[PDB]
This record gives structure tokens, C-alpha cells and sequence, in this order.
């Protein structure tokens, strides 16, 4: 969750060069991005999700 | 096949798919300065994370008709984190670099760069018996432009391409280390330049080590369909820096 | 190079020459059933040669709107030769699969495929509480469709692709055995899927084991000159195909 | 020759996935097609060519 | 990769790019005449330098709608240096040849030539009861033309391509010493010849022992912006050419 103390820092993207296409092909193109950890990677303490929204029971 | 390079220099990684070879200096690699060559007395600063890493300069654009560009370099690095910082602080300064310059196209667009690194590139004034400013031999990490004639203007270089602003021919500038950005085969052009100069250490704002200089021989050229824009970014790492004579901050 | 790729089951075999690698199940190669696992007390039946082999399914049209498609994968093939008989006329089966999907395109289309495989694809409705009919669901080795929006048809799945059907994220999707089609290095997504179900064996009627489902993330695009028909072809191939319990023909 | 008792099978092509082509490139291409022998393959029995059709001399 | 070839015969080197392999002969590498074959008793001469190397021969220019070319080969050479020299001063020839044929093309055009080399190629007359003049079966250096349909000219070659001028099924021409020139793999085909006669030695005028063709099966095609004129050029070497009975200059 969200603390002042433990603040980890911002990922950015930036222009080195410009895409540089040839004639008869499209100039707007999609970039995917992926995420995953490491091997030295590690969770500590259980707690319930904040997504779990139930009101009533599932009859 | 060769010509997939990874380079790792500090907390920043480049790599590249379409490269070529790596040009290296004279054949010397940077290093440090041994005790026989030293001539001051007192403890150097050798940081080797902080300082030796990738700094990136600005993109400029590459139209039809752009004629060439050039950065001075121990000079466009002057506020680049803790390599400018351990600049202005110390008195005497001695690094290496690798110069890395990206620019990509695609296989309809034609065209070829000439990325010379040249040592004690004194240049010559647009007025014989005039003064140059500081302002137009150097900018930072902003690029100064060649023209592709006489130019005649208050306090400048001589830019003109087929001089190079040295007086020589353009086309005998390949006996320094070079590499050309063809665009039908590159995509890159590295560069690993040591320390040459006549004293062993020198300061780093007064003295101008070389001069990084990007000519476009072969003009670039595309149909009426492709993409106009055309980047052209250059990427730079101090390598081996150490520093001497620790005094206040300033340069006058 | 790595990339042509090779396959041959029976009587039949594709040679690709832009493969990238085979995604092989979570490590297990499919192989026939053991007596330490096994149930039924009667002796098998294993045709291996009428049986194992590629079916080609029909090819769909991937226009710049398409959304997706899905395949129930014991159940497209049930009028694909001896291997449907074989299904027809036994009560217990079990097999391995291989799904190798095809399209092409050239240097100039772009776009991006997902090939995902996934087990027990158990899909919404499209009305919370009603029933869908099994003409939608499944239908043969002809496709169903994805929309872009909320569908709202009668005894229909939910047709979203940002849920892919089944109440999930659409970009976590990519835990179950997958591939990418690119269109800018890839021609082709080889996936070899064991068997993974509760039971040792199990009804090839009754129960879908998986759900083949390609989805493109980067929607094609060309220009004003290319080729527009761009088909999708999926083949596909039982292994170690074992059957049980003989009996007369039906499903019901 | 032909007869009903060693008729042998037919060879036929189909479209997996269509040709997708980028911009200014022709759409329309050519197939061409080679036939040889194995190295397990026979002939038997000599007869005269069903080509050769001469009304007279060479005069 | 093995797509790079260099051949060097003389003062004369082939460097390509895009090669596919090269096809020698029947097997057989050319070599000289030994003892045991020899009929004539005086001594031969062998020049090796000023007569084994590439000689370069006229361009032919190939449009939608070209249907095919030859070259007779002793005779193309005719003027050719002191290849042509030494054929006018002696009575009994004997070489190999060596035939590379250039024609590059973009990643955008699609076309396929059949470059064949077929020995004794009799060739047919236009009218049946008819004589061919000299000029029409060869020409030197310059190439004569098929036509696509029946011609029916003055003392002219029968020039059909479905017949090759010699009154076979043109898809049956692989049987000899043949290379593809595919517009979307290949840039350049490579044939080595050996001698192939009746008689050991023979005379350089009197017969032709070979013949090159070059048929478009695939007919060349681009778009509406692609460049219009593609060459198609024939070089050529003898190998291990050796020269027998000298007497005075002519051919009569």
C-alpha cells in the first residue's frame, strides 16, 4: 500500500531516436510492455485483498 | 552473428541489433594513470559508478538538406549529473569515453552518416582577424550546425562542409577514429576513444580534448509515403575518470 | 538458423521456415497411460497412425476489427475421420495435442496474435441467469467470435475481449502454454499440450478439455495498397490417443 | 494406361491462409511445380510410345 | 552463410552476395587433354593467363513481355581479345567455360529466369524446306530473341518458347546443366562446363558445342513506382584452353 516513507520511484520512456519508416507503410505502431519478478524476489505478510466486494450471499 | 552488441557501463545497458564492429581508439583501451606517468603529488577521486555511465544528448532531426553538426566533449557533458559536478569542483580532470550514436530508418530509406571523433579540432572564424564566442564553438549538449556554404556571421565559425571548419578536405577527415552510419546496413556506431592529449592530466573547462563530428556524405532520401522524421541521438560514457586538486566551485 | 522447424505425425507434415520455438505444456511431453494410473480393467485400443495426425481446420479472415476467436478442442474434431469415429464409438478417451496455427503476411503488414491454450475454459452467458445453448459455445471446427463490447444476445457467452468470456483480465492471460504470432518475425505458433484433466480418462463428449483462443493485441494494419485477405488457418494433430469401453454409436 | 483396377489417388492444393502482401507490391504470383522418381521406383514391360504417329517416309 | 562466392580466374574477380550454389557439369571439373586421348601429335599451346578469364558480354534489357534470349558458345567469343586471337590462328580448339549470369532486382519485384546449358542444340528453321543463315543462329555478342508465337520470318530460327527453337516440351529442359535466377532468393547463376564433343579437339569455328538459354518461366511484374529497366548480363571464362595446328588468319 501507499506510504510516504517507502517510495520505490518512476519508470519513464523517452524518445532516443524518431521511427524512421519507408514509403507505403504505417507510422503509428504499438509498443506491449510485460512485467514479472526476479529470482531474489519475496512477499512477507498475509492480508485480505482490497478487491473483494461482496453485500449479500450468492443464491 | 556479430552483429547483435550489449554494452553495460555503470546502472545503464544499451543494446543494439543492427551494429557493425566496435572502433577502438589507436588500439589502446582507457585505463588509469600509472605512477610513472603521474605528476602531481596528492590522492585522486575515482567514483567508477556514479561518473562512468551513459549520458544521452539531445535528438536533432535530419531533413533533406541538413548539411552536419559537431559537440565538443569535455564540454557538452558540463551539467550531466556527477561527472559535471565532479567537473566544477576539481582542477585537474582525466577520462576516456565511448560514444554511441543511434539512428534508425527502415529498408526503403536511403542515405549514410560519417560519426569522426577528432582530436584538437581547432576551428577556424567566419572573419579572418575576428574573435570567436564561446556561445558557437561550444553549446552543451546543444548542437552547432555546419552550412552548406561560405557563412559570414558575427563571431562564428567558419561553417562550411567541404572545410569541416579545420581547413581540410572532408574527404581525407577518415584518418581519425570513425565509423559510418549507412542505412541499408547500420543501425549504430560505436566508438571507444582514450585519453590523448600532451600533458597527463588537464583541466576541463579551459582545454577542449576533441570533437565529435556527424557528416551526412549521401544525402537522406525517402518516397512520397514514408516517414520524414528522423532522429539522430548520441549516447556518452566517460570511462577510467579520476580527478585531482579538490577547491571550491566555479570556472573563471 | 533455429527457425525452420520440421514436424511429421503419420501421414502428414509441415515445414515452416519462420518458426520461433515450441512451447511444450508445463514440461510434460504427452505419453500413454501407465498401469500404476490407470482405472479401467480392459484393454485399450491404439490406432497410431489413423488417428495421429494433423486435422486442418477452417480459416478465418482477420480484418482491422476482429476481435477473436475460440475452439473447444474435444469437440472440433468430431468430424475429423478415424479419430471422430473413434470417439463416436468408445466411451473413455484420452490424448495429447499439438496446435500449430497458421498466417502469413509480408514486411509491411504489422499486428500481433496471442495464442493462448487454455484448460477448463468454463465461459460466462451473456444473461446472468439463463442457459446457454451448445450451438455457441461450440460449433464444430467452425469459429465463434469475440465483440468489442458488452453482447447481450440470447443463450449466448459473453462475448468480451477484455474478459475473454471468462470474468479475468485479458493481459493476465498469459499463464496458460502460449505464443505470439508477430507479424514482423513470426509465421507460426507451434503448442504441444498434454493431457490435463482430474480423471486418468474422461468422455470426449460430455467434458471440454481446453480452449484454444487467439486473440490480437496490436490490431492489423496496412496501407493503401497492400493485401487486405489475410487468413488464419489452424491444424491440429492428437497424440498418444488411447480409447475405452467399446460400444454402439450416439451421444446421448 | 488407364483401367479401373489400379486407379492410384488424386493430388490437389488448398489454400491454409491466403497471401497477405504489404503496399506497392502485386498481389498476383506463380506456383511452379517438378516431378521426378524415388529412389525405389520401376518400369516392367516395353511397348511402343502412343506419340509417335508417321503417315509416310522422310523423303 | 554459404551465400557468398568469389571466384578469381586471371586478372579478373566475381564477388557476389546473393549466390545459391554452383552447378559443375556432369560431375567432371575441366581439365587438360591427357596422352591417352590425344590424336593430333604436335605440341599444344596452353596460355592460361591472357586467355582464362571473364569476358563480359551485352546486357539485354527484360520487360513484362520478353520471352527469351540465346547465346552460341564458341562463337560469342568470337571478338573477344586473344581468346578470339588464338581461335583465329589455330585449327583445333579445346576448353571448358565457366558462364555467370548477373540480374538483381529489389525485395518489391517478383520474376524467374531458367538459365540452361545445353550441348548440341540443333536448332529448327522457320520455314521447313528452308536455309538458315548464319546471322540468325548467332550474332556474336549480341543476343538473338524467342518469340511467343509461331514466327515465320526469311531464314530465320523457328522461335517459339514452348519449343526452344529445337522442338521439345520446354519444361523438359532440366535435363541439362541448369541454375534459376528467382527474383526473391537469388541474384547470380554459376554453371561450369566441361568439354563435351564426338572427338577430342574440334575446330572453333565450323561448330557450335553449346548453348545458353535464358526463359522466363514467372514473367516479370512490380508495382506502379518501382524502377522500370532491369539488365540481364551474361560473363563468361573458357577453362583450360588449349590450341592445336597453327597456320595463317582467317576462316574459310
Amino acid at each position: 500500500s501507499k506510504d510516504i516513507y517507502t517510495d520505490a520511484g518512476f519508470i519513464t520512456c523517452w524518445y532516443q531516436t524518431s521511427i524512421v519508416v519507408p514509403a507505403e507503410v504505417q507510422n503509428q505502431s504499438v509498443i506491449l510492455c510485460f512485467v514479472s519478478a526476479c529470482n531474489d524476489f519475496s512477499v512477507r505478510l498475509l492480508r485480505d485483498s482490497p478487491f473483494v466486494r461482496q453485500t449479500a450471499f450468492y443464491q | 552473428s556479430d552483429r547483435v552488441r550489449s554494452i553495460t557501463l555503470g546502472n545503464s545497458t544499451i543494446t543494439t541489433q543492427e551494429s557493425a564492429n566496435v572502433v577502438v581508439g589507436y588500439g589502446v583501451w582507457p585505463d588509469y594513470l600509472s605512477d610513472e606517468e603521474a605528476t602531481a603529488e596528492d590522492q585522486p577521486t575515482q567514483p567508477d559508478v556514479a561518473t562512468c555511465r551513459f549520458y544521452t544528448l539531445d535528438s536533432v532531426s535530419w531533413m533533406k538538406e541538413s548539411q552536419g553538426w559537431w559537440w565538443k566533449f569535455p564540454d557538452a557533458l558540463r551539467d550531466m549529473g556527477l561527472f559535471g559536478q565532479n567537473m566544477q569542483y576539481h582542477y585537474l580532470g582525466r577520462s576516456g569515453y565511448t560514444i554511441h550514436v543511434q539512428c534508425n530508418a527502415s529498408k526503403f530509406h536511403q542515405g549514410c552518416l560519417l560519426v569522426v571523433c577528432v582530436p584538437e579540432a581547432e576551428m577556424g572564424a567566419a572573419n579572418i582577424n575576428e574573435k570567436i564566442n564561446r556561445e558557437h564553438l561550444s553549446n552543451g549538449e546543444v548542437a552547432n550546425t555546419f552550412s552548406g556554404t561560405k557563412s559570414s556571421n558575427t563571431n562564428d565559425v567558419q561553417q562550411a562542409v567541404f572545410n569541416a571548419g579545420m581547413g581540410v578536405a572532408v574527404g581525407n577527415l577518415t584518418i581519425f577514429p570513425h565509423q559510418w552510419i549507412n542505412l541499408r546496413t547500420n543501425n549504430c556506431a560505436t566508438i571507444v576513444m582514450p585519453y590523448i592529449n600532451s600533458v597527463p592530466m588537464d583541466n576541463m573547462f579551459r582545454h577542449y580534448n576533441f570533437t565529435l563530428m556527424i557528416i551526412p556524405f549521401a544525402k537522406l532520401d525517402y518516397a512520397a509515403g514514408s516517414s520524414t522524421y528522423i532522429p539522430i541521438t548520441v549516447t556518452v560514457a566517460p570511462m577510467c575518470a579520476e580527478y585531482n586538486g579538490l577547491r571550491l566551485a566555479g570556472h573563471q
